């Protein structure tokens, strides 16, 4: 039913258009996958060609980026808390690429105690006031940089710098 | 003002009645024992004192305090004095003498607004009735009688010149009452009588009364039984309640075969349970029902009627075999001998209580409880297995 | 009493279903698989199910999916699936019109109303914001459509057109309900209120501000039922605590709370079965059934997923759940009432069942709330037992506490 | 530090705690035909007895030249009042509770009403 | 009319309760100083040995303890003479002024204790031989002729020997100052667990809190159909047809119900 043709549009003078033909599979779309925080359930999808895509309908972990660190963990996703695009899907908690989530910070604060042995040389362990408030906390906000609905992770970076700051005033 | 209320109180006595209207005036205005109550909205004090109309009218009639030796006189003499309905019917019945001596009420009738029915109103009304012979009802501010026409009075009027008038609106009291102003009669329960309907009865059961007597002759005019219902009030002694529940609860589960058997498994049920509902108001444990002893199990059932019930419950056995032994299973665990062990659920208790007591057929059953003949052979069997089981155990 | 779960994962939460059947395959030798009993064929969605109702007549069941998004319709007296129906995007309620299958109303979650007939979709519209709950009044034939904005969206079937909207001084409606009897509205708003409407007039006859003396936290109204009787009314609040009302008194009768302190998304009021006053509330964890006027929990049905939404099958004792795994359960309580007339000998196989088993009648608190309750002294007594994260608690000593704090 | 000048810092605090609830107390008394009930009157005029004997009790014990350490006439005092308060006052307000929680229900009702 | 009073009678049942429950916030205030109070000493020797621990900083302790003692019982006294004086409690209206406005002093607030006492135990006989009264009338009691209140106080005062031995019980197993030097030079004759000298009122105490901390419980713009569109849709249009019969309940029994929603001498 989903369909990317542009026939069914208006053309730039305004004339109406009539249908050309029917819908082919070469223009087809599918339904939007809905990912939600929960335990992982992955639908395979078969694409074009012999490609598959992965559909996150659930997933409660990613791989986020600490990017000033230069290191990369695996820590479990608490919540939507901000969205672009559309409040709602802040409302019902769904997993898309740019949403502003929630992630557990003990694997980012074990790897920073570990590695300056510092609890969360000084001048280098130093980190904005921002971050180490939210460690304080225990949960960091982070950006998701991957598409769920396609590849099937829910990969992102931890918010920095004016990035940040804007996100706050946002929020 | 007083015609007014008048007719506002009888339009909601009359509501549901059969015919019989004319004759209860006179009872109400003339008799001694009778009591009048009415539930009213809240009065609007912008109304400048307007007359409300009810919603609930309770008629009580007082009843009891019958001298025992008056008792052994009439009982011996099988002669029924005129008014005391209750008291007279339950010393017949159980040949009880201390009974009548109690002080009770009976309540003769209770109306409710047709309209504003299934609201709670009843029950709030009862609700109310009961607290106040309680005592709860004590005046918290820190006579009502009046003077009769003097025999003087009657002797200094000539017929031809009689002003017979009003009586002054100063001698009169207030039509309405607060309960506090007037103090309640001492008594020791309160009592109903009235045709046995399941509606009425989920209304009364709901309202902590307990039955004690159901006429076996159902009446000619209505086709239902009457039943009588006691409650105890608080304060006051309640063994001789739990005596005959106890009591009737035996007779009942007994008649079901002879003149109950017309009763729905739900309705006879109920009726059970209401009953078991005295027992549990006697947090005394000195009047308990009796686990079943292995002696007696042995008199009631032989070592083959054991087995025989054992293969049914691995179905290795028909049902007909075991129909003689399903009406003592039935009196034993309606008679609470099986105990805590063994518990049923609503449907196979009444799956039991009819083949058991009834002796309905396991076809009508299935019409009554609208289940097919397979599920209620099925719950049937499950029932048994657990009864086995409890007799395993036992040995 | 006893909960059978005649279907569903029996697996543990940790345990991933996609796994098990596989390994399942595997394990195909064992008698067990092999003499399993399946109520009705297909009754498992692809991943997950939003929502399932049976129809009125009571020989239908619907239910919707996740991946693809999909309708599924039951034939109980085949035992299987009718037939299954795609969907363009995930459905956030529906309601089915007619006592069958054959005509129903689906809100999807891209703002758009879609009316399915029995051949399939028969037309399809958007309202002007997102949808959260739909009800349908037969008298006044119009549908009831709650949003993200203040306007509660009227559509008539009969006249086939968009009504005056009515107007709630809150902004959103998480749900709303039609009490049969009497013909009231509720709506639960963000807001710790819910507000009574009329649909005779259009005009609002009160609203009740939900008191929690328990939970200063501030809350949202996410479910709201009408009682058959219809002067009796039930709302849940995102805390997790359950509130029945009579609606002549403006004060709760009782609150009974979950413990879990996740959101309460359905309420069932179980008059049918016998003893009318018993109710069920149902957060995604627990779904529990307790006695109305004394708060006395009857059982619990605990599966190990989690629940988007619960339904009975009226004047019986089975319930099915639509859940986050791919089985939809089923539970069985023989004690409430007895099973659905097409499914007869489930009585007889009773034994074979599960049989699964505190959740239910005790209450449980987070670390962080007993820090701040002074609970901290009791940890290490008897009185609190220790479930996972957080320890359980008394319910009524729970209240005690909060008050002193 | 003494055990006395420690115990006497302690009764130091607690005079002047109860002092300053005394002072709050009797404020609000002040400023309140209205008629009480006789019963909680009594009530609450017998339980302030006690406290008054209970502190007789301590008036006696922190006199340095203890000559009643037992404290017999603070004991009688405080015996009196507690006995009235349980034997007395508790069986007629239980008898009481039910038209007593039905006038403070009245105004309530009346008190929303109004507001 | 009568709901005025109705109401004021409730007001002033009100007041009392948070008076109740004033009074026993001083009480639990109190509390500490009862306790500390039974851990004093009990002789002169041991009292002037605790002196002599520390002189200096005991006698400005003890001077302190002085005013606040006697400042605050004069106050206590104060509010007692304006309390049984407003509650109609004592008769005598010009003493009662007189003992207000005038200071006293430790023996003469002595004998306003006594005095008070004395008058509360008149009145405390004539409120429970009149309220038991009413309660025995509206039970029906009176009907049937269980004693009396002010008969069971008697009664209970009558044993007195009995209660005593309660207060005496040493429950918490306070030990005063000096009590082990004072019992082996015999200066304590009572003695000569349960103690004399010790005061135990703790069940009392904890009776009293249990019955506050129930209270407190019991009380306690166009495109895409952004805008609404009001023009008929054709494919839905008699979709559905509505019942005729209409709801269950008359319409005056809904205008009576939605209208309560949520809340001669006749009388």
């Amino acid at each position: 039913g989903i369909s990317r043709d542009s026939r069914h549009k208006r053309s730039a003078t305004g004339a109406k258009r009539a249908q050309f033909r029917k819908k082919r599979k070469f223009e087809l779309g599918r339904q939007p996958a809905n990912t939600k925080i929960g335990a992982k359930r992955i639908h395979s999808v078969r694409t074009r060609g012999g490609n598959k895509k992965y559909r996150a309908l659930r997933i409660e972990t990613g791989n986020f980026s600490w990017a000033s660190e230069g290191i990369s963990k695996k820590t479990r996703i608490a919540g939507v808390v901000y969205h672009p695009s559309n409040n709602e899907l802040v409302r019902t908690n769904t997993l898309t690429k740019a949403a502003i989530v929630q992630i557990d910070a003990t694997p980012f604060r074990q790897w920073f105690e570990a590695h300056y042995g510092q609890t969360l040389r000084a001048a280098s362990a130093k980190i904005e006031s921002s971050v180490e408030s939210q460690f304080s906390a225990g949960r960091l906000y982070a950006c998701i940089s991957s598409r769920p609905g396609q590849s099937g992770r829910c990969d992102g970076y931890i918010l920095e710098g004016e990035e940040l700051a804007f996100y706050l005033r946002r929020l | 003002v007083s015609e007014n209320f008048l007719e506002k109180m009888m339009a909601l006595y009359v509501s549901s009645h059969y015919k019989n209207s004319p004759n209860d005036l006179q009872l109400m205005s003339d008799a001694p024992a009778h009591k009048l109550f009415v539930l009213l909205p809240p009065i609007d004090p912008k109304d400048g004192g307007r007359i409300p109309d009810p919603l609930c009218v309770i008629q009580i009639a007082l009843e009891g305090e019958i001298s025992k030796e008056s008792v052994r006189n009439s009982l011996s003499r099988g002669q029924r004095a005129g008014g005391d309905l209750i008291p007279w019917l339950i010393s017949q019945q159980f040949q009880d003498e201390e009974f009548a001596s109690l002080s009770g009420a009976r309540i003769v009738r209770i109306a409710t607004n047709p309209e504003y029915a299934s609201m709670g109103y009843g029950s709030r009304a009862i609700e109310l009735l009961r607290d106040y012979f309680e005592g709860k009802f004590t005046d918290m501010s820190e006579d009502y009688s009046i003077k009769r026409v003097s025999d003087k009075e009657l002797a200094k009027t000539n017929l031809l010149k009689d002003d017979v008038k009003l009586r002054d609106a100063k001698t009169l009291p207030p039509l309405l009452l607060k309960l506090s102003e007037q103090p309640p009669h001492y008594l020791h329960y309160l009592g109903v009588s009235y045709g046995l309907t399941q509606s009425l009865h989920k209304f009364w059961k709901n309202n902590s009364f307990v039955p004690v007597y159901l006429r076996q002759t159902a009446n000619d005019l209505t086709g239902e039984h009457t039943c009588v219902m006691l409650n105890v009030l608080e304060g006051r002694e309640s063994n001789w309640l739990v005596e005959f529940a106890k009591d009737f609860r035996k007779r009942f589960l007994s008649l079901l075969s002879y003149d109950f058997h017309k009763f729905t498994a739900v309705q006879a049920l109920s009726v059970i349970e209401s009953s078991k509902k005295a027992q549990d108001l006697s947090d005394d444990e000195k009047h308990d029902n009796k686990e079943l002893t292995r002696t007696h199990l042995d008199d009631i059932f032989s070592p083959f009627d054991l087995k025989r019930l054992d293969s049914y419950s691995n179905n290795l056995l028909d049902y007909h075999v075991i129909g003689d032994m399903i009406p003592m299973l039935a009196l034993l665990y309606f008679g609470d001998k099986m105990g805590d062990s063994v518990k049923l659920s609503s449907v196979q208790s009444a799956i039991l209580l009819a083949i058991g007591l009834q002796r309905k057929n396991i076809d009508t059953i299935a019409k009554e409880l609208n289940l097919p003949s397979n599920q209620t052979i099925a719950m049937f069997a499950k029932i048994m297995r657990k009864m086995s089981q409890y007799f395993r155990q036992l040995l | 009493v006893s909960v059978y779960q005649v279907s569903g994962t029996n697996v543990s939460r940790s345990l991933p279903d996609w796994i098990a059947k596989k390994r399942k395959r595997q394990l195909k030798n064992d008698l067990e698989y092999q003499n399993r009993v399946e109520l009705i064929q297909d009754f498992e969605f692809s991943e997950a199910s939003n929502k399932i109702k049976v129809s009125r007549d009571g020989q239908y069941c619907m239910a919707t999916g996740t991946y693809k998004p999909q309708i599924h319709v039951y034939d109980f007296a085949n035992l299987s699936l009718k037939f299954d129906r795609h969907t363009d995007a995930e459905n956030v309620d529906f309601t089915i019109l007619s006592d069958d299958w054959t005509k129903s109303v689906h809100l999807q979650n891209d703002r758009s109303i879609q009316f399915q007939n029995k051949g399939g979709l028969h037309y399809t519209t958007r309202i002007p914001k997102f949808g959260r709950s739909l009800v349908y009044n037969k008298v006044n034939c119009d549908l009831y459509v709650g949003a993200s904005g203040n306007e509660l969206y009227r559509l008539n079937l009969e006249k086939g057109r968009f009504l005056n909207p009515f107007k709630l001084d809150t902004e959103g409606v998480n749900h709303v309900s039609i009490n049969e009897v009497n013909g009231l509205l509720a709506a639960g708003t963000e807001t710790n209120v819910v507000e009574f409407w009329d649909p005779r007039s259009r005009s609002r006859v009160s609203k009740l501000y939900l008191e929690n003396n328990i939970d200063n936290r501030p809350f949202q109204v996410t479910t709201t039922s009408f009682r058959n009787d219809g002067l009796t009314f039930a709302c849940g609040t995102s805390n997790g605590y359950s509130y029945i009302y009579d609606l002549r008194t403006s004060e709760p009768s009782i609150i009974k709370d979950q413990g879990y302190g996740f959101d309460i998304k359905k309420i069932i009021w179980l008059d049918n079965v016998g003893t009318e006053n018993k109710i069920v509330t149902c957060d995604k964890r627990i779904a529990k059934i307790w006695d109305r006027l004394d708060g006395k929990a009857y059982a619990s049905m605990e599966p190990s997923v989690d629940i988007n939404d619960i339904e009975h099958v009226p004047g019986t004792g089975m319930f099915f759940t639509a859940n986050e795994s791919i089985p939809m359960h089923t539970y069985y309580i023989p004690s409430l009432g007895p099973s659905p007339r097409w499914c007869s000998f489930l009585d007889s196989i009773t034994e074979e069942l599960e049989e699964k088993p505190v959740y239910s009648n005790y209450r449980f608190i987070t670390r962080d709330d007993v820090k701040k309750l002074n609970l901290t002294h009791l940890v290490g007594s008897r009185v609190l037992r220790a479930y996972m994260h957080g320890f359980f608690i008394n319910t009524e000593l729970y209240d005690k506490v909060s008050l002193i704090a | 530090m003494s055990e006395l000048n420690a115990l006497l810092k302690d009764i130091n605090g607690s005079l002047t705690a109860t002092s300053e609830s005394l002072e709050r107390l009797s404020g609000i008394y002040s400023n309140s035909p209205a008629e009480k009930v006789s019963l909680l009157s009594l009530k609450n005029g017998s339980m302030l007895g006690y406290i008054n004997s209970l502190l007789m009790l301590i008036g006696n014990r922190l006199d340095d030249e203890c000559k009643d350490p037992s404290a017999m006439d603070a004991r009688e005092r405080s015996i009196q009042h507690r006995v009235v308060l349980e034997r007395g006052v508790k069986p007629l307000e239980k008898k009481l509770a039910y038209q007593l929680d039905k006038l403070t229900r009245a105004y309530v009702k009346m008190e929303k009403e109004y507001k | 009319q009568s709901v005025q009073r109705d109401a004021s009678k409730g007001y002033s049942i009100l007041q009392q309760t948070k008076l109740f429950d004033n009074i026993i916030d001083l009480r639990i205030k109190l509390q500490k100083a009862v306790i500390a109070a039974n851990k004093l000493p009990l002789t002169t020797e041991s009292w002037e040995e605790a002196k002599m621990d520390d002189s200096e900083e005991t006698k400005r302790l003890l001077k302190e303890n002085e005013k606040l003692f006697n400042n605050l019982f004069n106050r206590l006294i104060n509010f007692r003479i304006k309390f049984q004086l407003g509650d109609h409690i004592t008769q005598n209206e010009e003493v009662a002024k007189h003992k207000l406005s005038k200071k006293r002093s430790l023996k003469e607030l002595y004998q306003e204790t006594n005095s008070l006492d004395s008058e509360l135990k008149e009145y405390r006989t004539a409120v429970l031989n009149k309220w038991s009264t009413k309660v025995s009338s509206a039970s029906g009691n009176a009907a049937l002729s269980n004693l009396p209140a002010d008969v069971q106080v008697e009664n209970q005062l009558s044993d007195m020997s009995r209660l005593m031995k309660r207060t005496k019980l040493n429950r918490r197993n306070i030990t005063p100052l000096y009590f082990q030097k004072d019992c082996a030079n015999g200066r304590l004759p009572e003695l000569i667990t349960e103690n004399p000298y010790v005061f135990d009122d703790e069940d009392f105490y904890r009776v009293l809190l249990n019955d506050l901390i129930d209270k407190k419980i019991s009380n306690a713009k166009a495109s895409k159909g952004r805008k609404l569109n009001y023009s008929v849709q054709d494919p839905i249009a008699n979709y559905e047809a509505p019942i005729t019969s209409g709801y269950k309940w008359s319409d005056d029994q809904i205008d009576e119900f939605f209208a309560g929603l949520l809340g001669i001498q006749i009388f």
